[PDB]
């Protein structure tokens, strides 16, 4: 009856929009991960072998294929701009167009209404628009890569956080396109957030009291508030960049009386909440998953809710720990350090509660549980290096080095992302009507576990040895751990391609789901009382 | 000649050597925090592995139902607080020592440009620019070549210092308090020397200060630490720390005698 476009892209139903966000997030994820393989190809060995200026004189296509095969150093003129563009593209895609659309826009849109017994979102057409603004933003971010940019080449080589005067002086209009992309991502997130909040407050089922709402729906609720405060502040920061670039203002230009550091305060006021926006929905998913496979209800439900609330609020008063070397007074540094340290307390409550949930349980090591258990261990590794970094005295050394990179990839790529995979394996039977093959989920898990640890753990070493961020090339002494890191990245990439094969097989040939609840009775939230997939109109 | 001290070493896993009291404090503080965070991480990991081993479904077929344990829930809020307070107690004094600028024996004003550093010694009326050996300024294109290698050797280095070595160095006397004032000329750069435990952004329109006192003579390298465009990877920092007498000799070499 309905064509493929009408069935999916035109749908205003939360479950369909959820699925659209998941697939799209996965596709943009694949693109951004491919950038990192190329990045790690260049970082595998000292000397520049792939990112040669000589490749610019060929076509876009033949230049692309030339770029993939290594040249001798003496035939390769280093092109730092390509490196800077790849790095910026990878970061912007991840932070605006991958993990939050997957967790918040994807699982958030899909499961939050199911969890509270709501038939749909408050504003279903607004929900559909949110998705289109997301795709439009992604399209512009991607377009920026092929638009006239810095140094008379294509693309913006300015870092995902767009610091001026670099970002305000970058030639071409590629940077303006990236700014518009981020505006459109922001709008997408705000529309989503308005829906989540209105639905959560006004559309819970009869009897569904606030203290009976499942933890994932709480995580999405808290996340939406952060978005409402954080994203308009960013829209301001980047609009100021656009006006300095195009409309004669001098907000961040010292010649006109501006201050580059003012941008940083406004940016990081969004930039820290951003990372709690990323990880909270993953906290939610981990809670549902551990409770299910430990066959035991969540330990400390109320502390779990209040911890996420405390994390969200604290996330707004710590931003200048990204600015310890930017010219902050000793007083500001001391405050922001101590404020930041407080965040470990509510986060520790959650980690310990998850372990206490497992304690005395009957633990089933199915694929979704492996991801959640990995999350506990790996998010802890990343969280503690965050605490190290909060110490401004130690951050003097670590700032703008690969130790920071190691920190954030542990919490994001071995944390938030493990949360995404946990949710995918937990819920694919429910969303699709077909179950994944257990052995392949487990192989995926172990390949990713070994690969991602090999990729990022050695970056701590590189950072301690003083390797800076955003470098196309490095002193020879950094060779060993860069080589190991790159091997890890390649193994990680294989695991991801395998994963995509697992999803393809699942959705085409996977064993049909014959039960509303194909796990166990401790998967005790409303989606498990519905069919697999749930009916078009639910409740 | 001068010993090369402030540099990364092959396969290294620790900090670069310390050559200042500030760097030594960082090494101590990070070592202290590392023991603590390793303990915490090992604790969390062992608890997870134990729980899985102990309460695996083939071993424990009947799950418990508890969702509370006040004594424990209090302990695991309070203990993290104590640890954080302990870390803060040692961390704040180090921070204060880093950021309280003492009286200068030597004052250097550093400016970051795309893509090189400028040094001015206002007490000595000395001013000069410092480019990577291998940079276009020195005839190169930011890669190793037989010319670059010969240039590194002539300057007192080897091919191993490529990307670290500059054509000119910031020279200072050993055991003297150096105050460095850092600013940017165009975009933000960042001036750093790992061996000294210092790093300060070079922001256009702002003059920021840092200090160090080098405790041994030698050569110490840093690298630009705020992305600043195409040659971010290719504008390093060389500091040579020398005797009071060798420092004077270098000053006189810069003195113009016009009549
Ligand atoms: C998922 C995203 C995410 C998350 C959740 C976090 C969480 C945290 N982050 Fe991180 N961070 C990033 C992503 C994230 N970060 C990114 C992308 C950057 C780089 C930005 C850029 O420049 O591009 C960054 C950079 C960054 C900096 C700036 C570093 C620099 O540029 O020099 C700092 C400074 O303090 C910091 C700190 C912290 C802290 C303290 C936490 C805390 O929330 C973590 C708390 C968790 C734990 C502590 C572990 C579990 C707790 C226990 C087991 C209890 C017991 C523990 C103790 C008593 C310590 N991070
Ligand atoms: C979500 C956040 C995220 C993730 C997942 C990743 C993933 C990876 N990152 Fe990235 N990284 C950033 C965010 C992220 N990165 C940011 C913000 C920067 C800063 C850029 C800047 O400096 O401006 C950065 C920078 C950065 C650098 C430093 C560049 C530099 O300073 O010069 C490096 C270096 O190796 C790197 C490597 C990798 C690798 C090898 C992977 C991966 O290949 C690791 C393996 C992981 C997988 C194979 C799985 C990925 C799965 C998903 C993403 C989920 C997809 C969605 C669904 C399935 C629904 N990244
Ligand atoms: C005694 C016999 C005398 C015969 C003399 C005539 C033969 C000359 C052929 C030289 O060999 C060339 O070497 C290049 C450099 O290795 C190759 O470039 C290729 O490989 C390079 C690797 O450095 C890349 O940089 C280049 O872009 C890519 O085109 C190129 O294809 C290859 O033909
Ligand atoms: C499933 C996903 C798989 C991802 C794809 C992985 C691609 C990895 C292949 C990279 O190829 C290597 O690149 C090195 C450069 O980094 C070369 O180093 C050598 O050659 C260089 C000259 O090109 C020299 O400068 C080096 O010192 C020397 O070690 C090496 O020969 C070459 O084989
Ligand atoms: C810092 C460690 C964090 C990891 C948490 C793991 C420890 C959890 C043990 C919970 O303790 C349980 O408390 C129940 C009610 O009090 C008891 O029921 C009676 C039960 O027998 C006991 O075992
Ligand atoms: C790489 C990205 C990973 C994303 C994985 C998400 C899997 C979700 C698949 C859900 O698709 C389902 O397909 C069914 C028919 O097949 C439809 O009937 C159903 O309505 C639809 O919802
Ligand atoms: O290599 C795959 O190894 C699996 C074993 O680890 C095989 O699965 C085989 O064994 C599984 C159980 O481990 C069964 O579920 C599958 O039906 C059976 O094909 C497969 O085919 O490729
Ligand atoms: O609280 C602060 O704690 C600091 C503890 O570091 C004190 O610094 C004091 O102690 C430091 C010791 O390193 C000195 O550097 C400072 O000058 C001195 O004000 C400072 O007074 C006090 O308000
Ligand atoms: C234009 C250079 C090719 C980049 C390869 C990305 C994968
Ligand atoms: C002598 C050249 C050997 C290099 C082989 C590696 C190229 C593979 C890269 C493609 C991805
Ligand atoms: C603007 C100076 C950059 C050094 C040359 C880069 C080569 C890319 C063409
Ligand atoms: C002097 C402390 C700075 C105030 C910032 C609070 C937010
Ligand atoms: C036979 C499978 C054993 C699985 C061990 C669980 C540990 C995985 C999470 C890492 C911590
Ligand atoms: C020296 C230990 C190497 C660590 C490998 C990363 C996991
Ligand atoms: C350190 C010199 C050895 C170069 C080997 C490069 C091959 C890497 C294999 C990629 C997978
Ligand atoms: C239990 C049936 C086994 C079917 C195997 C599905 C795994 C798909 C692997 C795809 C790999 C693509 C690179
Ligand atoms: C919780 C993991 C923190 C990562 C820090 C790695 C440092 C280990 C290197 C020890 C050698 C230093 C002398
Ligand atoms: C009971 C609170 C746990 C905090 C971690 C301390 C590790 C002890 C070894
Ligand atoms: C003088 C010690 C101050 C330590 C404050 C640390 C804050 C922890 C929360
Ligand atoms: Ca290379
Ligand atoms: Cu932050
Ligand atoms: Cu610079
Ligand atoms: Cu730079
Ligand atoms: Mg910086
Ligand atoms: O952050």
């Amino acid at each position: 009856r309905r064509g493929f476009f009408t069935r999916w892209f035109m749908s205003t139903n939360h479950k369909d929009i959820g699925v659209l966000y998941l697939f799209t997030g996965g596709l943009v994820g694949l693109i951004s991960v491919a950038f990192t393989v190329y990045m790690r190809m260049e970082l595998m060995a000292p000397g520049v072998q792939f990112m040669c200026a000589e490749h610019l004189e060929s076509g876009l296509v033949k230049g692309f294929f030339q770029s993939l095969w290594p040249s001798a150093v003496e035939n390769c003129t280093p092109n730092g701009h390509l490196w800077n563009v790849m790095i910026t593209g990878h970061g912007i895609l991840m932070m605006f167009f991958v993990v939050i659309p997957a967790l918040f826009g994807g699982f958030g849109n899909y499961f939050m209404p199911l969890h509270i017994g709501a038939p749909d979102m408050a504003f279903p057409r607004m929900n559909n628009l949110s998705y289109w603004l997301y795709v439009a933003g992604t399209s512009l971010a991607v377009a920026s890569l092929f638009a006239p940019g810095g140094n008379g080449q294509l693309g913006s080589g300015i870092g995902w956080v767009l610091y001026p005067p670099l970002s305000t002086s970058e030639s071409g209009y590629s940077t303006d396109l990236a700014i518009f992309a981020v505006h459109l991502s922001g709008a997408s997130s705000i529309l989503g957030a308005i829906n989540m909040i209105t639905t959560f407050l006004n559309m819970r089922a009869p009897g569904m009291t606030m203290h009976k709402v499942p933890l994932f729906a709480w995580s999405i609720f808290v996340t939406a508030w952060l978005i409402l405060l954080a994203l308009p502040v960013l829209a301001g920061a980047i609009t100021m960049l656009l006006t300095d670039r195009n409309f004669g203002t001098t907000f961040f230009q010292p010649s006109g009386g501006g201050d580059p550091v003012l941008y940083q305060h406004i940016l990081w006021f969004f930039g820290h909440p951003e990372v709690y926006i990323i990880v909270l929905p993953a906290f939610g998913i981990v809670s549902h998953v551990i409770a299910t496979f430990a066959k035991k209800p969540i330990f400390g439900y109320l502390p779990m809710v209040y911890a996420m609330v405390a994390i969200g609020v604290l996330g707004f008063v710590v931003w200048a720990h990204h600015m310890y070397t930017a010219g902050l007074s000793l007083t500001q540094q001391s405050y922001f350090m101590m404020a930041t340290m407080v965040i470990a307390v509510p986060t520790g409550i959650k980690i310990f509660s998850w372990i206490a949930t497992m304690w005395g349980g009957s633990i089933e090591l199915k694929t979704p549980m492996l991801w959640a258990l990995g999350f506990l261990f790996l998010f802890t590794v990343g969280g503690v290096t965050g605490i190290v970094l909060s110490q401004a005295s130690v951050d003097r050394y670590y700032h703008d080095t690969y130790y920071v990179v190691a920190h954030f990839h542990y919490v994001m790529s071995l944390g938030a992302v493990f949360g995404i995979f946990a949710g995918i394996y937990f819920w694919i039977g429910k969303m699709s009507g077909r179950q994944y093959p257990e052995w392949a989920g487990k192989l995926h898990f172990w390949m990713m576990f070994v690969g991602a640890n090999l990729t990022f753990f050695p970056q701590h070493f590189l950072g301690r040895q003083g390797m800076p961020r955003r470098y196309i090339d490095y002193p020879e002494a950094f060779a060993t751990w860069n080589f190991v890191s790159s091997l890890g990245a390649f193994l990680s990439f294989a695991s991801f391609l395998f994963f995509l094969g697992v999803i393809f097989y699942t959705l085409t040939r996977g064993a049909r789901v014959t039960a509303n609840n194909y796990w166990n009775e401790h998967a005790d939230t409303l989606e498990w009382t519905l069919t697999s997939p749930p009916p078009e109109h639910t409740f | 000649s001068l010993e090369i001290i402030g540099r990364p070493q092959p396969g290294g896993t620790g900090f670069q050597p310390s050559a200042s009291p500030v760097a030594t404090q960082i090494h101590w503080l990070d070592g202290f925090i590392l023991v603590i965070i390793a303990a915490i991480t090992i604790f969390v990991t062992l608890l997870i592995l134990y729980a899985v081993w102990r309460f695996h479904e083939k071993r424990n077929k009947v799950p418990a139902r508890f969702t509370h344990n006040s004594p424990l829930e209090i302990a695991w809020t309070i203990v993290p607080i104590v640890i954080l307070v302990a870390i803060g107690a040692f961390s704040l004094p180090v921070l204060f020592n880093q950021q309280e600028i003492p009286e200068a024996d030597v004052t250097v004003k550093v400016t970051g440009y795309q893509w090189y550093w400028g040094y001015e010694y206002p007490d000595e009326e000395i001013s000069f620019e410092s480019y990577m050996i291998g940079s276009p300024a020195t005839g190169g294109d930011n890669r190793m070549s037989p010319e670059v290698e010969q240039q590194l050797i002539e300057a007192g280095y080897s091919r191993d210092e490529f990307l670290l070595a500059t054509d000119t160095a910031m020279v200072v006397p050993v055991n003297k308090t150096v105050v460095v004032q850092v600013t940017g000329a165009d975009v933000i750069h960042s001036w750093t020397v790992p061996a000294f435990g210092v790093k300060q952004d070079a922001v256009p329109g702002r003059l920021a200060q840092l200090w160090f006192r080098a405790e041994r003579e030698g050569i110490f390298f840093g690298q630009c630490s705020e992305l600043c465009g195409i040659s971010h990877a290719y504008m390093p920092i060389t500091v040579k720390v020398v005797s009071e007498e060798a420092y004077a000799a270098w000053l006189e070499q810069h003195h113009h005698h016009h009549h």
